[PDB]
């Protein structure tokens, strides 16, 4: 299908940036206790 | 016009009737407000 | 120590991370069959001739759909309410063209979902609970029976059961409105009241409890750490919440009894959704919404339109366009 | 010793007085013919 | 003071609602708004 | 000059990570069709 | 609990109903009359069954000017006199 | 590519389910 | 805490934390500018809205020429 | 296809009998308080 | 000059003013008669 | 002990209906919005704005009665009684749609007053103000739908009219013209309302079915005491139940009740945003990839294309009667129609 | 320039993924 | 029953700086070839 | 898009330089 090329990069980043943020904060939480 | 007095006469009578039935007790409350 | 009795012990064990139970024994296979067929069909099923007119509707991702437009398409109107298992088709290719997978999925799901409700009773009994959580789930379950089974039975075709997809859902509810004036049906109006009211009382209850949490924490920590799982003391002040809410309205429109309050929370959306499921279930037999078309006329007899007549003009445009190739005669009687 | 007229009295009659009047007007309406 | 038992008030009130609401449904079939 | 006394540790527990990832994944699932358009 | 008189104690009281068996019907009748006299039509501008259209008319008299709108509906109402 | 993206995200959600259930923080009493 | 040339110059601008005029102070005068400002915002709104119409005030693009 | 039909009839009968006999195996007694 | 809508404006401005002032005249009065004790 | 304080004393007295400073904005405006709607639906027509009957007086019933929006020709006029449109004539004001703006504006100022009341009572009682916060969601919906949406359009005419069936008409309009069901912000609202209703029901049922036996009677309501310290139901048994049935459960009563606030409030806020977009006709109407393929390939059909045929029907069949100021004349031969129907 | 439009996403993930890996390890180090 | 072989892992700031530089320079180098 | 990408990466390196110098692990004499 003739689909917006940037949709892919947009989706990947939309997923990746907020997810990595959350993981960073979780892992350094476990390294405390 | 005349229809307005038609319409309003029951409401006036109603308030009139209630004013007469409650007036004695309403002054006992007003006196108590100092 | 006997074999069957040890099996029975494991089936009904309160120690499995997920409870199985005897309802589980039917639920698990049927929901696995329905899930697995759904996922494969959604991704890769070929187009299905939903309306029996040799006009196949493409529903799956690999045939040019996205997450919003895709669906498992209902089986063919040519089949009607005939049972169409795989082994009744000459081949899988035929079964696919005619919409076999919808039947497989909805029958397995409705079974497994009925057993889901029963499983809720069962574990409630094994744990020494009161038993009626399952009665609350009967509202959603009745709703799924209405759009997947009851409405097809009354209209005589699974082709008129709700599609398994996002836009298919919208298609179903638009066509329903043209054919039943569901907006003007009191049972749908009670559904809306049950669902708007449900979200309202959800927000209310959550904001009232949250407003009256007792200070157990500092401003640098989540208040949630003020409650410890299994503590015996209640974690908010209900008299303070009653005192605020009864002054926001008046005293006697507010609940000081937490049992009545939580029972109210349960009954309002459950009863509203019963009625709206009953709406779909009785419009399935064409007892439709109020019809006030041309109900107001003037002294001469000119029709004086109301908002119901405007609704009718919109329903008319739905009616005349839907399934634009499937009707050969002037009335759409099912 | 209770008051008769309160803020409460006012809010009640704020609503009830025109409710009845309105109900009367709507009753009269069922007999309009075209 | 507390002379009319409350159950009597409720029955008469209740029947009074039934009456007016009934009139409104009767009017759905007669006169304006009846389709006739 | 003393080191800054307003510094605080930050926390995200495991449940909050699960909730947060579900939110983002489901958000992506919903808007991806519109991004591809 | 706040000092006003309980409701249950007012609506069972003999004094209460002495007034309200007059005031309720008077209002119900006042509202009736408001309609049966025709006054409601005139106060609100609401067409009567005979006055939505002129006799051979099938045009809605739709307002179509903002600042001349008052004059427009006045025109449509003389087209029925 | 859009098909792969859709199924990929869906696949991640199912995996998340697995960990959320079987690798949860285990609730502990008082 | 660190003293700096610029810090010593601005010092009195950040020296009266907490200081208040007693009672209501100028509150009644504030209220008058608030009331005036409302009426003036009303006028501005109703001019834009065309429920206030004024001589030689033509609320159209045709006022650029 | 007939092999598929047979297989499904068998699998279904199996699970439905597990279910029937499971509940026939003294289900009222499998609770935490009063067993019978 | 002083157009009809400008007259309407002043009409509305005084009517609001009347309403708000009357409203507050009543509340100031009631609150003086029926005070909390302390 | 000046007069401002005396009035504060009086406003804040504990009485059957609390008044407050917020009561001064709230109560007149709430009563007037409500009174306008009962007045218009009993007595006032929509003939001159809409070509519709809309009151009990005209023979409408409770479903079809409405306070209808002003004529399209009024633009976004405030339609003040004393304004240049009605020029102070009550009667003309009613016939031009003045009660719509009356209701919408007094309604908006009542909403503010009500939310200020939630703030005022919460400060006087000493609880946190999360109920006011939650109420921001209804406000967002009201302003965006009744105010922002028509302000982006040609006139108030296209806002919702205050009536049951007029609102149903508004729903259908948004489907045909905006394809609103396709809009992801609406979809998040749907999930927020439906998930709210689910949470409401599942939380109520759980409490009622993990109750502790605190009394001898079969009616379990009697055995709660609003001042007991103890939880009245078992979070522990509730949590094992739902962990075993559904895989996950709540373990934290505070989080649970915040989540109950969070879900329906957020959902409503999302829908508000989408309606702001539609104020500008900025819709999610189409998928471009679908249209390009379908234009080129007459065998390609999806539920997305089926639904736009229906939107197309809706528009052509309702537009002339629903927008009478446009004087649309669609001769029979141009109406879209499938076979036979 | 008629470049490879999968190059943008390859370059972006080439940077993001290993960099995130490093950042995660470094931060959890600084907090123990 | 916790596993005795678990170890904590470390990456110091200097290793982050070196590692980030490595990644960025590899990206700047290969990106031209990826776009081609 | 390709120009933006090369410039972005170059820009990140320059920012890395700044932190690696001014926000280094300070060497101390243990
Ligand atoms: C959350 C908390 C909420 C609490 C708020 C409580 C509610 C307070 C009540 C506020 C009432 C506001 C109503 C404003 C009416 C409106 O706008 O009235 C509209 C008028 C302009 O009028 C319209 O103007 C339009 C454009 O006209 C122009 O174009 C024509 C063709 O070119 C001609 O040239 C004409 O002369 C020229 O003026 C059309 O003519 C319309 O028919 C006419 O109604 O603006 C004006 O009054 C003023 C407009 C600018 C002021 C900003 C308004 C802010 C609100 C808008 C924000 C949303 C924006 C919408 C985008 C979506
Ligand atoms: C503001 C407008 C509005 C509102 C609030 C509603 C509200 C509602 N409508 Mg109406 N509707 C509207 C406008 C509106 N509608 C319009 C404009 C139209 C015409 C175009 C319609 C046409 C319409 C139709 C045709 C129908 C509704 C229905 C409904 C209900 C849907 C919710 C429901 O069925 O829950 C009930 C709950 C469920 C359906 C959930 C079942 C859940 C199953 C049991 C479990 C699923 C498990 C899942 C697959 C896996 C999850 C696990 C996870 C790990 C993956 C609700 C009362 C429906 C209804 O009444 O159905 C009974 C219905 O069929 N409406
Ligand atoms: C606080 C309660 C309240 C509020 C907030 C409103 C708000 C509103 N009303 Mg409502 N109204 C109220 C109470 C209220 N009303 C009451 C009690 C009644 C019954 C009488 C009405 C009856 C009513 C009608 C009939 C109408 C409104 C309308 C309006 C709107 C326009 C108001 C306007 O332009 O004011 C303009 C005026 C002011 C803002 C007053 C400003 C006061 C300044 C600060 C002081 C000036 C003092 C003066 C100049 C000094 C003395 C002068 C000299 C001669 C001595 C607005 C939404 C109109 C509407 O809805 O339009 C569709 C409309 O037609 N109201
Ligand atoms: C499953 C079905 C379903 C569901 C759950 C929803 C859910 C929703 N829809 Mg959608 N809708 C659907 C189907 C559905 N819709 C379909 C099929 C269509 C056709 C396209 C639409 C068309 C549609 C439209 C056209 C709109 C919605 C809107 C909404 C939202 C309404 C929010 C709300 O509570 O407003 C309720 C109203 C308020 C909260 C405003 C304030 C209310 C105050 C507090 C009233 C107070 C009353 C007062 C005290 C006295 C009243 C007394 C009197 C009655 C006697 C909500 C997210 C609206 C939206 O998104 O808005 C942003 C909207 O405009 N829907
Ligand atoms: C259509 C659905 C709907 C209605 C009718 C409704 C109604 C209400 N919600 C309230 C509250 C709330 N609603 C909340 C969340 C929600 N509310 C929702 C949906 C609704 N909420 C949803 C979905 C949520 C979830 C987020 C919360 C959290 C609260 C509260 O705290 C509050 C409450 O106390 O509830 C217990 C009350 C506010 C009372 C008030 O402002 O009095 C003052 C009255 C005023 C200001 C008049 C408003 C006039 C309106 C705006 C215009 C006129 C309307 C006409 C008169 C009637 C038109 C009828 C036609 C449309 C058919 C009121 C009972
Ligand atoms: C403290 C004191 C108490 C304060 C009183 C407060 C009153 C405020 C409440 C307002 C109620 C609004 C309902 C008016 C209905 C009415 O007048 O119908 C009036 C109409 C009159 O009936 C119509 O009359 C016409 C006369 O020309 C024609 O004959 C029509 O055919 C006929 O239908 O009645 C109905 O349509 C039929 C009865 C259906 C009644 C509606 C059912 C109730 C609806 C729910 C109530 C709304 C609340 C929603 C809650 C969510
Ligand atoms: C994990 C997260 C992602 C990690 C970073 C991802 C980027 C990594 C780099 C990917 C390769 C970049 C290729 C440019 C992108 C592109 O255009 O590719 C795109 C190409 C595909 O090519 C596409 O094909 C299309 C038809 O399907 C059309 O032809 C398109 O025009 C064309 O772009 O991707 C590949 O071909 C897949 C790569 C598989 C290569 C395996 C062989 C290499 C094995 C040697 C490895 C030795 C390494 C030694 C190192 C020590
Ligand atoms: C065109 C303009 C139109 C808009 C203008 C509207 C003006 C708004 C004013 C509304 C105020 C009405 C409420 C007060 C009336 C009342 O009876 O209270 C004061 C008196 C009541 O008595 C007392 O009642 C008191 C109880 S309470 O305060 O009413 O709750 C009690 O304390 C006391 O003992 C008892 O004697
Ligand atoms: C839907 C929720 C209701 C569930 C039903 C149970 C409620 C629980 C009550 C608390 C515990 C039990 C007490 C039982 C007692 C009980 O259920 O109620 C009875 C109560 C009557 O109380 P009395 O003072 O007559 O007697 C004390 C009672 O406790 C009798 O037992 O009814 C009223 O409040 C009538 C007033 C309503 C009319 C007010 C109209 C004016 C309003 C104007 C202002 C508008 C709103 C505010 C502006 C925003
Ligand atoms: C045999 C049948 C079993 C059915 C299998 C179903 C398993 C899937 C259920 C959820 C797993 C993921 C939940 C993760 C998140 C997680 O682990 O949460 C766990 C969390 C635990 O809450 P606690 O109260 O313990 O947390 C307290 C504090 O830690 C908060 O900081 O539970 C909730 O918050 C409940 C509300 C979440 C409700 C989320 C459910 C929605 C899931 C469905 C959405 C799916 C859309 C998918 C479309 C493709
Ligand atoms: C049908 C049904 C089923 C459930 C049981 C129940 C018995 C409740 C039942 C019956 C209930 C019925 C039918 C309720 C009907 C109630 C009605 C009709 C009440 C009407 C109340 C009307 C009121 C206040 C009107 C207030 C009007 C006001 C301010 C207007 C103010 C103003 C306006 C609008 C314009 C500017 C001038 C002014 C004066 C400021
Ligand atoms: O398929 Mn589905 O939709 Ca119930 O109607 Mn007849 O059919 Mn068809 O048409 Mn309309
Ligand atoms: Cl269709
Ligand atoms: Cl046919
Ligand atoms: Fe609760």
């Amino acid at each position: 299908m003739e689909v917006n090329q940037l949709g892919l990069i947009a989706t990947a980043l939309f997923v990746l940036v907020p997810s990595v943020f959350l993981i960073i904060l979780y892992v350094q939480t476990e390294s405390q206790q | 016009d005349w229809r307005v007095l038609v319409v309003l006469l029951p409401v006036l009578l109603a308030a009139g009737w209630a004013v007469r039935n409650i007036l004695p007790y309403a002054v006992k409350q007003v006196q108590k407000l100092l | 120590a006997n074999l069957w009795e040890r099996f029975c012990n494991w089936v009904t064990s309160t120690d499995n991370r997920l409870y199985v139970g005897w309802f589980g024994v039917i639920m698990i296979p049927t929901l696995l069959a329905a899930t697995i067929c759904f996922v494969i069909a959604f991704i890769a099923a070929p187009p299905v001739d939903i309306d029996g007119i040799r006009e196949p509707v493409s529903g799956s991702l690999l045939y040019g759909n996205n997450i919003i437009t895709g669906a498992v398409v209902p089986s063919s109107n040519a089949i009607g309410l005939h049972f169409y298992p795989i082994w009744e088709a000459a081949s899988l290719d035929e079964w696919l063209y005619n919409g076999g997978p919808y039947q497989l999925i909805i029958f397995h799901f409705l079974l497994g979902a009925s057993c889901y409700m029963g499983r809720q009773w069962e574990l409630s009994y094994r744990l020494g609970m009161r038993p009626w959580i399952c009665v609350a789930y009967s509202a959603p379950l009745a709703s799924a029976f209405a759009v997947f089974l009851i409405y097809p039975i009354g209209q005589g075709s699974f082709s008129d059961g709700m599609p398994l997809g996002i836009s298919g859902t919208f298609n179903f509810m638009i066509v329903f409105q043209a054919e039943h004036n569901i907006l003007m049906h009191p049972f749908h109006q009670l559904g809306v009241a049950g669902v708007f009211g449900g979200a309202l009382f959800c927000a209310m209850h959550g904001s009232l409890v949250t407003s009256s949490l007792i200070r157990e924490t500092t401003e640098t920590e989540s208040a949630n750490y003020g409650y410890k799982f299994g503590q015996e003391e209640e974690t908010y002040n209900i008299v303070a919440a009653h005192g605020y809410f009864g002054r926001l309205i008046f005293q006697y429109a507010s609940f000081n009894n937490s049992r009545s309050l939580h029972f109210f929370l349960a009954a309002w959306p459950v009863v509203g959704v019963w009625f709206t499921a009953l709406g779909i279930s009785t419009m399935a037999f064409n007892l439709n919404g109020f019809n006030f078309n041309h109900s107001v006329i003037d002294a001469k007899g000119n029709v004086i339109n109301t908002w119901a007549d405007i609704i009718n003009r919109a329903n008319l445009g739905m009616e005349v366009m839907h399934e634009r190739n499937a009707h050969n005669f002037p009335l759409d009687l099912a | 010793s209770y008051p008769i007229f309160t803020v409460r009295w006012v809010a009640v009659h704020t609503l009830a007085v025109p409710t009845i009047f309105f109900l009367g007007a709507i009753a009269a309406m069922q007999f309009i013919q075209r | 003071g507390g002379r009319i038992p409350l159950w009597i008030v409720a029955t008469v009130a209740g029947m009074g609602v039934i009456v007016i609401v009934g009139l409104f449904f009767y009017g759905a079939y007669a006169g304006l708004g009846s389709s006739l | 000059m003393e080191p800054n006394p307003n510094r605080q540790p930050v926390e995200l527990n495991r449940t909050s990570l699960y909730l947060g990832l579900l939110l983002i994944l489901v958000l992506a699932l919903l808007f991806s069709s519109y991004f591809f358009n | 609990t706040t000092g006003e008189r309980p409701f249950s104690d007012i609506i069972t009281s003999v004094r209460y109903w002495v007034i309200h068996s007059i005031t309720i019907p008077a209002l119900f009748i006042a509202g009736w009359l408001f309609v049966s006299t025709g006054l409601a039509y005139d106060v609100f501008g609401t067409p009567r069954p005979d006055s939505y259209y002129a006799q051979e008319q099938r045009s809605i008299p739709l307002v179509t000017d903002r600042f001349e709108a008052k004059q427009q509906v006045e025109t449509f109402l003389e087209q029925l006199k | 590519m859009e098909t792969i993206t859709y199924v990929f995200i869906f696949a991640c959600i199912i995996a998340l389910f697995f960990f959320a259930i079987f690798f949860r923080e285990p609730p502990r009493i008082t | 805490a660190r003293r700096t040339w610029l810090g010593d110059i601005l010092r009195p601008l950040n020296s009266e934390y907490g200081k208040v005029a007693p009672g209501w102070g100028t509150t009644p005068l504030m209220a008058v500018f608030m009331g005036l400002f409302l009426v003036f915002l009303l006028i501005i709104l109703e001019i834009y809205n065309s429920t206030l119409i004024l001589d030689g005030v033509n609320v159209s693009w045709k006022a650029l020429g | 296809m007939e092999t598929l039909k047979i297989t499904v009839y068998i699998v279904v009968t199996f699970f439905v009998l597990l279910f029937v006999f499971g509940f026939l195996s003294g289900d009222p007694a499998r609770n935490p308080k009063r067993k019978d | 000059t002083i157009t009809p809508s400008l007259k309407g404006f002043f009409i509305g401005l005084l009517s609001g003013a009347v309403v708000l002032g009357l409203t507050f005249a009543v509340l100031i009065a009631i609150s003086q008669i029926d005070k909390v004790q302390r | 002990r000046g007069w401002f304080d005396i009035l504060d004393d009086w406003l804040k007295r504990d009485r059957f209906v609390f008044v407050g400073w917020s009561g001064i904005l709230l109560f007149p405006c709430a009563y007037l919005a409500l009174g306008g709607w009962l007045t218009g639906t009993t007595f006032v027509t929509s003939w001159y704005t809409h070509g519709l009957a809309s009151s009990y007086l005209e023979g409408c019933n409770f479903l079809t009665v409405a306070v209808s929006t002003p004529a399209n020709s009024m633009g976004h006029s405030l339609l003040l009684l004393w304004g240049p449109e009605a020029q102070g004539d009550f009667t003309r004001w009613c016939q031009l749609g003045g009660l719509w703006t009356f209701i919408a504006l007094h309604g908006a100022f009542g909403l503010i007053g009500f939310m200020l009341r939630q703030f005022e009572i919460a400060r006087l009682v000493g609880v946190r103000p999360y109920n006011a916060i939650a109420f921001s969601a209804p406000i967002a919906v009201f302003v965006s739908v009744f105010l922002i949406y028509p302000l982006g359009q040609s006139s108030w005419f296209f806002a919702p009219s205050f009536g049951v069936a007029a609102i149903f008409r508004f729903l259908l309009f948004f489907q045909g013209f905006h394809n609103w069901t396709l809009n992801p912000f609406h979809m998040m609202g749907v999930a927020g309302v439906l998930g709210g209703a689910l949470l409401c029901a599942i939380h109520g049922a759980t409490v009622e079915n993990t109750l502790f036996q605190d009394g001898e009677g079969a009616s379990t309501f009697r055995a709660f005491n609003p001042t007991q310290a103890e939880e009245t139901y078992s979070m522990v048994t509730a949590n094992r139940f739902w962990s075993q049935i559904f895989g996950i459960a709540f373990s934290n009563k505070r989080w649970l009740h915040f989540f109950m606030l969070f879900v329906p409030v957020t959902g409503l806020w999302m829908s508000a945003i989408g309606v702001v977009g539609l104020a500008l006709n900025l819709r999610s109407y189409d998928f471009i990839s679908q249209e390009i393929r379908a234009a080129e390939d007459p065998e390609f059909e999806t539920f997305y294309t089926k639904n736009l045929l229906l939107n197309e029907g809706i528009r052509a069949w309702m537009a002339p009667q629903d927008q009478p100021h446009e004087n649309f004349v669609f001769p029979e031969e141009v109406l879209p129609r499938g076979n036979a129907l």
